[PDB]
């Protein structure tokens, strides 16, 4: 049905597209201009130690702070850690202004994000009979029961997959499936092994024209095996276990068929449930079935959490099953949001700050901004001459780092509109007056915007 | 919803091949959360090591003996709902069609045994408007849906 | 017909040259704001390209200068293909969902998924239901041109039974799914009954071939996919509003499957434009989330407007330029606007005249230009309607100097209302006391 | 895994004299507070005295939560021990006072004893009668041990459990008659060679001997909060897990208290009083203290132990200051135990315990440098340096950690004493309460 | 058997002439408060009360709530006594005036005779009889039954409505189950299989009871103790009967709602109809609001109209505040936190501090109440701490000093055990002194200021 378009399968350029990893040695010493970064040596070495702590499974409730001013690379190090760990270890990048809800208390969304940050890998088996039914032929028993009519000892089913067919003898108590589910000749089913009750998936596609109008889903033949003995790795976060134990998904009554029919409400979870789930996960680890994998809860903008949240974070980090908490703060002496009394460093209370491995982040040298400009330019594909690179680096040193990385898109647009392929000095000198920074905007705002009048701003 | 057989869970059981490129029917394309669900794969596995996590609340609720325990508190007063004393025939008909409303009662308790007989001796399979008894199972075995208790041979 | 002449009605697109990006002055309604319109044209040309994800473009300037006019020009000059979202900032402060989620849904609305397919539908009017109680049956359907007899086997006879299809209905069958959708009855059977029911609506007969196949281009948003997968029958929630804090795991599965559809060639992702009007109403608890949601691959090119000078930020107690925190202004780019010369004011009032089909003598236009220079645009544009109406009361075709002076005499501009308030302070309730004469 | 309180294995005092040992069971280096907590533990284990208040005051990073976890490990899994933090009470679902009332009533265990009836033996035949398209079920189960041969009947729930378990002929099952669970223990025959979808060959057990109907006396411990939730709602059970309990009226609590007193007198139940630990109580406002002072007035109040960090702080929801942030009508009721900052000859052995717990081997020069760092930055920086130096020694392939690894970790990760100076140096590229510049 | 903080109090200890005799029935001294509390108790037990205000002033640690437990043990069991606090009424479902009125109607009791009409039988033949059911969507509907009940002396064969059949059907009554149809609501609790079907070879774990002796149509009277708030909750959220509102109303979660004025007046008229039939007896009670200064001005506004009612219990307020600021409006200061308009309703009872011998008597009573015997020098030491530090600090130095006595093999508590427990366990004043002295500067070994 759906028509496939044969176009180019490209991707989009975000602000952290060029980051591809930390770019370390085999000894941990960082190396400049590698895998996207430029400079920032000690922070990348410390983040490599953090990555090693996460992959070594010795972290059990640590905490890492990322200090440093705005526009210096904290979120860049966070995405570098998330791409260095891979995909099979969880990573939940919430912000500080995402714990404030209107259905639950704000010291609960934190705990649900902890449970989102922890993964659980389960290795199991799957034994199913599979495919389209060809025959449903019974077999009369050797000794019929007196007082009844038919007496059937073994029910035969011919299952035909897309590779090979097979006759199957079954216990006769598959009949209660077949009458209740209405399985006929030409309907793909699967028969499990632990119980053995077949459930119809649908009418096959080969019988999609015996009738004309009587239509349902016409699923194809299962293009695979007829006897799957396939093993499955399965990743479930503990948040998913908390939700599936708290609010059950599929029930058979009226009120649970109104619960999934009405809106799902976040509800607070009692601590006995979490204690029980931890006590049973730590038992299935000791049996040697499930692996616990801790992840990263990168709480960006950690100065938006007020003082009522760090108190809950102390309890939550003292739990025996907890991920790492990579905070990200870019404030100096700040007033904590909850208690408007104490002016503390970073917006973090002094009691909570002792738990944190504080990693600094330094400003950039005036000969590294141009290397970041070269990497960002060859990331987007926008090519440009060297004098243009020097002018963008001049704007980068004198104004901002995030502003010299945003004079590349309008310069490229004006370049390929003017009739060229590469960006020269003229296109950036023209695009620097169509897109003012914050500094010249505040200069126009104060100088020209004298006071509130007719042709004036509203202070 | 009570008479709709789910099938998009089962697609994840059958159509589970890397060659099969995660086939979904186009008329059910946007129901993504209906399609990839770990519960459906969980209910199939040989060892029930995930089925013993998905409903551990019921197991802990049963193993604490919170069903067999005698019900200690009960409300001190009960009442029928307030009705309207309006002296027309239409008010009585509207009361017996809203406050009782036999469609919901039939949908809740189940089918008449006459309807069971005419549905189970017929030549062709036929459906039932309460396809099963939609009353929820009470979660306290000794005292269900009432408040009327009695002394306990225990005491 | 639910379309009346508002303030933003003469702006039919941005009105710049599409080749060399030269803002000619009087084109498509907009008049004489050449540098800001050039910058908006550069922004629009990097929107339609759709590669560069998650910028932020602030439009500063004084009031009554054209900040929402340029936004509506960018909205008109995209078409129905690329989305657009007019969200004023006071919409976010809700009582059913928090600020973070109600601002995430503003980003989830402005990214479309485009998918092209073939709809195998069958219209038709029922003529005769023929059920063979032996299972089989025959359905006779007609249109204005054709008539056919199709076989039926077992179960859609039961679907007809559950739908109660009589002879004369207009049924429609989606053969790729197989479910009867009764559209109503025909006008050829309105003569039959006399006292109709409630549910019956009359329709014309279907026209043309029974089997209609057509290639249609569906365009949904990511917010549609998020809300449909929220709960079971959750598709009516996006019309009703009965949704709340959607979990992050659902949005993660949905972004993964949209990436998978882009890999398999089923879907094409079309990034759009989020328009956050009057961004100074957001508190710091919202900018701390905007500074992170402009980082992902699935983020629209946000265009925002502002009025205020060095003002306080709501939620905190320190002044800042444009009412925005400086860690957010290090991230955005700013297009300043400028007030208008009288030569532009005259032809803007001429465009507002020809939009409202009101004829003006040139002396009245010069007087109205002087009034607009002394009071502003929003008061001068509100005197065209009043002078037309006062001319309609005294039965004159062209408005004149007398009608504009009458409209200036009756209604007060905001420049004189302040002197009216400060002239009589003892009767207006200032903060404490009233005299009441 | 290895959390921040995994080395602690109790409180570490004597049983006859309760004298504080200077080095015993993890909690090493403090004597006064551990002896006082031993006295509190003994009057909790007595269970007679109800409604006290213990306030473990002192500087941070001095082992207050360590003493709390030492009492927690010393009571075992018998007495309830609620680890409540003070910020959890501020809900949006329920009121602020009712969350405290639930937090008190979660810490009074009720230990009841009931008789169940368990079966044992080999299933000989199953007989299930089923209707067509909805209806009842009938069941006859023939089971045989080595002695008895019984033909039992079944109801609807037993058949719904049999078909869920797939109990075939030749299984060693044990049915609890009261609760109604079925646990297959194994088989006595082998797997048949006639059917395909049979299953997995289970453990080979023989036929059990003895009797069929055996009796068992099980012990079930529920908190009072679970009794409140199961007796406050008609059908809405399981809301004691998913936290959906809105409000419990006082008519329910004043009946459940009387029935628990009657169960106490009848010999049915036994009340085990417990511990409510409130971590960092200084976050509670005065509206909480005006209820906490009066909930400690009845026979069903737990012995509250709670921590604090603050000096003369202002009480939240008010306008004035007080010692520890607690009001002086509430500080009369409490009893305050002080803790002292540590000495370096105690920090040395605490870091030795923390190093031996995380399986890290050291050199004495590195331990001396580590103690020198711990004098100036507390334990909370030193333990992180231990783990970090372990992994840096693992990166450069060294057996034991050294001075160079500790210096590397001290160079990379700042202690807060240097991050304060890092804030105070570059104040122009950090957002204070004002603007910021960019180079 | 748990010694709480208030265990020795067993009453006011008054003479026949209403004169308080000191050191009697738990109290020590405190004459002018206990005589006034005896007057309040006999004001309660005379039923000429429709709202009177009794304030219990006095500083903290002087026994304001000891008088309240004395009143609650002097009134008796069969008189309602509702103790609350000032922080309990700030709810999240309803406005706090609703919680005030719910406490006011918790504090009024009613003793009602009822005549239940049970049909207590053993089910013999259960056969439904459906009626006509035309095409209306739902299908057939059972409308009439023929359940035969079989008691010990005379069986009966009765016919049922649809609703009582659904009451049967949601109980799973087979043939043989003894039941007891309650023909007031319609409810019917299955008791068990009758012993005529008894078999030891069973698995359902049923409760076998014999056939109920007597007539199958019994009729029995009981006495019930119901407050008016119970009737308010009963008529507000219905959970009785066999219709749909009262069945789908017990599957939802229960929520406190705002029982309005009209229901609270109609239930008053219904109770007056009960009293005029010579069945029910009214017994008003006490609302003890401890810590009344936590109530804000929006509550003292509503207590005026709540006390102007013709039926309203007596209020006993406790407030340990001096000149303080009212919680609602922060610009008028008053005594006790009570507003100066509401304070005129109150009959203010003072409470005075103690003496260095009354502390000795209270220490002796508390020691012989908990079960800790000790010597007179130790009693003098604890009384010295009681004079210097606090009253309810020195009482709490008896529970460690017992345990420490049992450490050293002793039985009675000597001077050494209290001299050690005064060093292990500290008060608030010396802890604040250590706080101010040691906590000089914030830092590593400091306190977070
Ligand atoms: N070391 C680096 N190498 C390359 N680009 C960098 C580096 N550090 C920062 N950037 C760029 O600077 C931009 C802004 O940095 P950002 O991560 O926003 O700072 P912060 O983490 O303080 O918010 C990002 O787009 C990132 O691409
Ligand atoms: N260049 C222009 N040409 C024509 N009309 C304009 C122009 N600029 C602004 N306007 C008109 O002026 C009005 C005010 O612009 P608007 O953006 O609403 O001001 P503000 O930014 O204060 O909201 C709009 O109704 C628009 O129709
Ligand atoms: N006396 C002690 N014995 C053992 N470990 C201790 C001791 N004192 C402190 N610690 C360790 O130091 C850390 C801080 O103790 P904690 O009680 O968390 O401090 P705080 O009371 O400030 O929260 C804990 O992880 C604990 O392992
Ligand atoms: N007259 C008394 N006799 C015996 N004990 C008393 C007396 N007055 C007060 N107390 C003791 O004082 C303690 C606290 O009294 P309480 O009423 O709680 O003080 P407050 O009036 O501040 O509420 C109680 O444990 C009680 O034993």
């Amino acid at each position: 049905i759906s028509e496939v378009r044969g176009n180019t399968r490209d991707h989009r350029t975000a602000a952290h597209t060029h980051i591809k990893g930390l770019g370390l040695n085999s000894s941990g010493i960082a190396e400049k201009q590698a895998a996207g970064f430029v400079g920032q040596c000690a922070a990348r070495e410390a983040c490599g130690v953090v990555v090693d702590l996460i992959k070594a499974h010795k972290m059990a409730g640590r905490g890492v702070l990322l200090a440093g001013g705005p526009g210096t690379g904290k979120t860049a190090l966070a995405l570098a850690i998330s791409q260095e760990l891979g995909t099979k270890i969880p990573f939940c990048p919430i912000t500080g202004s995402e714990i404030y809800s209107t259905e639950v208390k704000k010291t609960e969304v934190l705990m649900e994000n902890f449970r989102r940050a922890i993964g659980l890998r389960v290795r199991e088996t799957k034994d199913v009979y599979e495919g389209e039914v060809t025959e449903m032929t019974p077999e009369e028993a050797e000794n019929p029961l007196g007082g009844y009519g038919k007496t059937i000892s073994t029910l035969l089913i011919g299952l035909k997959s897309a590779r090979g067919q097979k006759k199957l003898r079954l216990d006769p108590s598959i009949y209660e499936a077949i009458q209740k589910e209405r399985v006929q000749v030409g309907d793909v089913i699967y028969i499990e092994t632990n119980t053995g009750a077949c459930k119809r998936v649908g009418r096959s596609d080969a019988y999609a024209t015996e009738f004309d109008l009587e239509a349902e889903e016409y699923v194809p033949i299962p293009k695979g095996e007829v006897h799957k003995k396939k093993e499955i790795v399965q990743d479930v976060t503990l948040h998913d276990l908390d939700v599936a134990n708290a609010r059950p998904q599929g029930g058979q009554d009226i009120i649970s068929m109104m619960g999934q029919l009405m809106k799902p409400k976040m509800t607070e979870i009692t601590d006995k449930l979490r204690m029980e789930i931890n006590k049973v996960v730590q038992k299935y680890i000791n049996q040697g079935v499930a692996e616990l994998i801790p992840g990263v809860l990168f709480i960006d903008e950690a100065h938006m959490l007020d003082i009522e949240c760090f108190t809950y974070l102390n309890k939550a980090l003292e739990s025996p099953i907890a991920p790492i908490v990579v905070l990200a703060s870019n404030r100096g002496i700040a007033t904590i949001r909850g208690a408007d009394d104490l002016k503390a460093a970073h917006g973090i209370p002094p009691d909570f700050l002792q738990r944190l491995l504080i990693i600094p982040t330094h400003p950039y040298e005036p000969d590294e901004i141009r290397r970041i400009v070269r990497i960002r330019a060859q990331t987007e594909g926008v090519q440009l001459t060297d004098a243009a690179v020097d002018r963008v680096a001049e704007h980068g040193v004198r104004i901002s780092l995030r502003y010299c990385l945003q004079l590349l898109a309008p310069a490229s647009i004006l370049a390929r509109v003017n009739g060229r392929t590469q960006v020269d000095v003229q296109d950036i000198a023209e695009a620097e007056e169509l897109f003012l920074d914050a500094r010249r905007s505040a200069n126009i705002l104060t100088s020209t915007g004298e006071s509130g009048g007719l042709h004036g701003f509203i202070s | 919803l009570a008479s709709k057989q789910n099938r998009l869970g089962h697609m994840q059981i059958v159509y589970d091949e890397p060659e099969d490129k995660k086939w979904t029917p186009v008329h059910a394309l946007f129901q993504i959360c209906e399609r990839e669900n770990p519960k459906a794969v969980a209910e199939i596995t040989t060892e029930g090591v995930l089925r013993d996590l998905m409903n551990i609340a019921r197991v802990k609720y049963r193993e604490l003996g919170l069903c067999r325990l005698e019900k200690a508190a009960r409300p001190r007063a009960s009442a029928p709902p307030i009705e309207v004393v309006c002296d027309s025939r239409s008010a009585v008909i509207e009361r017996e069609n809203i406050m009782f409303h036999p469609a919901m009662r039939k949908a809740l308790f189940g089918p008449t045994p006459s309807e069971i007989k005419e549905a189970s001796f017929g030549p062709r399979p036929v459906t039932l408007y309460p396809p099963r008894a939609l009353l929820p199972a009470p979660d306290h075995d000794k005292q269900r849906f009432t408040n009327i208790t009695v002394p306990s041979m225990a005491r | 017909g639910l379309n009346l002449i508002a303030a933003h009605s003469h702006i039919r697109g941005l009105g710049v040259d599409a080749d060399t990006l030269e803002p000619r002055p009087s084109s498509q309604g907009l008049v004489g704001q050449e540098k800001a319109r050039k910058a908006a044209a550069v922004v629009l040309e990097m929107i339609k390209q759709g590669k560069i994800a998650g910028r932020a473009v602030l439009i500063a300037g004084p009031p009554s200068t054209g900040k929402t006019a340029i936004a509506m020009g960018m909205a008109q000059s995209l078409g129905q293909d690329v989305p657009f979202t007019t969200l004023a900032a006071s919409e976010i402060f809700s009582l059913e969902m928090s600020k973070t989620e109600a601002l995430t849904q503003a980003f989830r609305k402005s990214i479309g998924v485009r998918i092209k397919e073939e709809s195998e539908i069958m219209e038709g009017e029922v003529v005769e239901i023929q059920i063979d109680r032996s299972k089989q049956g025959k359905l006779t359907i007609k249109t204005t041109d054709m008539e056919a007899i199709y076989d039926m086997g077992s179960k859609m006879i039961d679907a007809m039974t559950k739908e109660r299809v009589m002879a004369g209905d207009i049924i429609s069958i989606d053969k790729s799914s197989g479910k009867i959708t009764k559209l109503g009855r025909s006008y050829a059977r309105s003569r039959d009954y006399d006292a109709m029911g409630v549910d019956t609506k009359f329709l014309q007969c279907p026209e043309g071939e029974l089997q209609k196949r057509k290639e249609v281009v569906h365009t949904v948003s990511l917010h549609e996919i998020d809300v449909i997968n929220s709960r079971t029958q959750g598709f009516l929630a996006l019309f009703s509003g009965d949704t709340g804090e959607i979990r992050s795991e659902i949005r993660d599965q949905i972004n993964t499957k949209v990436a998978e559809w882009k890999e398999e060639g089923k879907a094409e992702i079309v990034p759009g434009v989020l328009f956050i009007d009057e961004v100074h109403m957001l508190d710091i608890e919202c900018f701390s989330y905007i500074n992170r949601a402009l980082e992902s691959d699935l983020a629209p090119i946000v265009i925002m407007a502002s009025n205020r000078g060095v003002s306080r930020i709501r939620g905190t107690d320190y002044k800042s330029p444009h009412g925005l925190p400086l860690d957010f202004l290090d991230r955005v780019v700013i297009i300043n606007t400028h007030p208008y010369t009288p030569d532009e004011l005259r032809q803007i009032l001429s465009i507002r005249a020809q939009e409202e089909e009101v004829d003006l003598t040139p002396d009245a236009l010069a007087l109205l230009t002087k009034i607009g220079q002394e009071a502003g645009l929003r008061y001068a544009s509100n005197l065209i309607t009043t002078s037309q109406l006062i001319a309609a009361k005294r039965r004159a075709k062209q408005v004149g100097v007398e009608d504009v002076q009458r409209s200036f005499k009756l209604f007060y501009d905001p420049a004189r209302s302040v002197r009216f308030v400060q002239e009589s302070e003892k009767r207006l309730i200032g903060n404490d006391g009233v005299v009441d004469f």
